[PDB]
């Protein structure tokens, strides 16, 4: 009936401070398809975020990739914020370059 | 190419 | 190598106003090549890979007409299903449909499929014989009888074994520079001192295509599953995929552990070990 999203936040390339990259938030395993995904920089919503066209897996659960360009630094914090009907409050997953 | 004959359930 | 063509369709009803939200996507293997989005301005099937852009106006007109007919069928189905399940006209519901074909290394037909779901649950699916239907419940049984009467499985079998396969071979030929190129994983290992007497070793596989891959850890040449973490394969966003597998080990014992990578792009499996100087 209603499946909660699994979230991964990560960079397209291994991150190096000061080097141009792409921040990804991969949301998957959810049902129904309506979902709110925001990429955050220091807790503030990033404006230029694009996303993939909705598709789904064998078990019918949906998946989407949200992405934007970013340049990692020592001081900035990045994260992805997801809200879905299965969630009480928005779920925030911080970006860690080690994962 | 997509299928031509999708039918109602 | 072995290849597939698959189409995915999702319609979500909008009870407040207007027609359902409809999204269709086409794939060859793990590459998206076409899309249709009812919310997009063009109202046309759109290319998403450079090798499909060479198809002429007759191709795009035909794909647009068919995909719009899919959208209308799902709109009517959403109403039909609401009636079969005795549901109100106030809620949002979803229909999903996936179909496609697989070919082997010789590009000959291996298998076909056509599956339909209502509210994320199996509804009706074509069996592997391409002649009969699996109806999950009594509402789907009503559909199965209608489809048996309308020769639906015959028309699908003709498409899946013929048309689907013939166009897949054309796409594989036109997009050979990418569709037939394997991108072997670019691997490396990282070390993260996680607690007082332990460290996490993380084996990374990046920039690979197709998405299928196996990452496994061994300890002294035997499979290690305890204290391991494997993330689901994820898209890099440039058409390639990524995955990592980690193991928590006692510090000083890193050399007992080896990460093994298997992928279509690797003629021999890869083995990685943490070198103590790094
Ligand atoms: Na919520």
């Amino acid at each position: 009936i209603q499946r909660t999203p699994k979230i991964q936040v990560y960079s397209r390339h291994p991150a190096e401070n000061g080097k141009s990259n792409f921040l990804n938030c991969y949301v998957s395993g959810f049902h129904p398809s309506d979902i709110e995904v925001d990429l955050l920089k220091n807790g503030e919503r990033i404006e230029k975020v694009e996303h993939s066209d909705l598709s789904f897996s064998k078990d019918w659960s949906f998946y989407l990739l949200y992405y934007t360009e970013f340049t990692p630094t020592e001081k900035d914090e990045y994260a992805c914020r997801v809200n879905h009907v299965t969630l009480s409050q928005p779920k925030i997953v911080k970006w860690d370059r080690d994962m | 190419v997509v299928f031509l004959h999708v039918t109602y359930v | 190598g072995s290849h597939s063509m698959r189409y995915f369709f999702t319609s979500v009803s909008r009870p407040g106003r207007g027609e359902p939200r409809f999204i269709a996507v086409g794939y060859v293997d793990d590459t998206q090549f076409v899309r249709f989005d009812s919310d997009a301005a063009s109202q046309r099937m759109e290319p998403r890979a450079p090798w499909i852009e060479q198809e002429g106006p007759e191709y795009w007109d035909g794909e647009t007409r068919k995909v719009k007919a899919h959208s209308q069928t799902h709109r009517v189905d959403l109403g039909t299903l609401r009636g079969y399940y005795n549901q109100s006209e106030a809620g949002s519901h979803t229909v999903q449909r996936m179909y496609g074909c697989d070919v082997g290394s010789d590009w000959r037909f291996l298998r076909g499929y056509h599956q339909y779901a209502y509210d994320g649950k199996d509804y009706i699916a074509l069996k592997e014989d391409l002649r009969s239907w699996t109806a999950a419940d009594m509402a789907a049984q009503t559909t199965k009888h209608k489809w048996e009467a309308a020769h639906v499985a015959e028309q699908l079998r003709a498409y899946l074994e013929g048309t689907c396969v013939e166009w897949l071979r054309r796409y594989l030929e036109n997009g050979k520079e990418t569709l037939q190129r394997t991108d072997a994983p670019k691997t490396h290992m990282t070390h993260h001192a996680v607690s007082d007497h332990e460290a996490t070793l993380r084996c990374w596989a990046l920039s690979f295509y197709p998405a299928e891959i196996t990452l496994t850890w061994q300890r002294d040449g035997e499979d290690q599953t305890q204290d391991t973490e494997l993330v689901e394969t994820r898209p890099a966003g440039d058409g390639t995929f990524q995955k990592w597998a980690a193991v928590v080990v006692p510090s000083g014992q890193e050399q007992r552990y080896t990460c093994h990578v298997q992928h279509e792009g690797l003629p021999k499996p890869l083995t990685l070990r943490w070198e103590p100087s790094s």
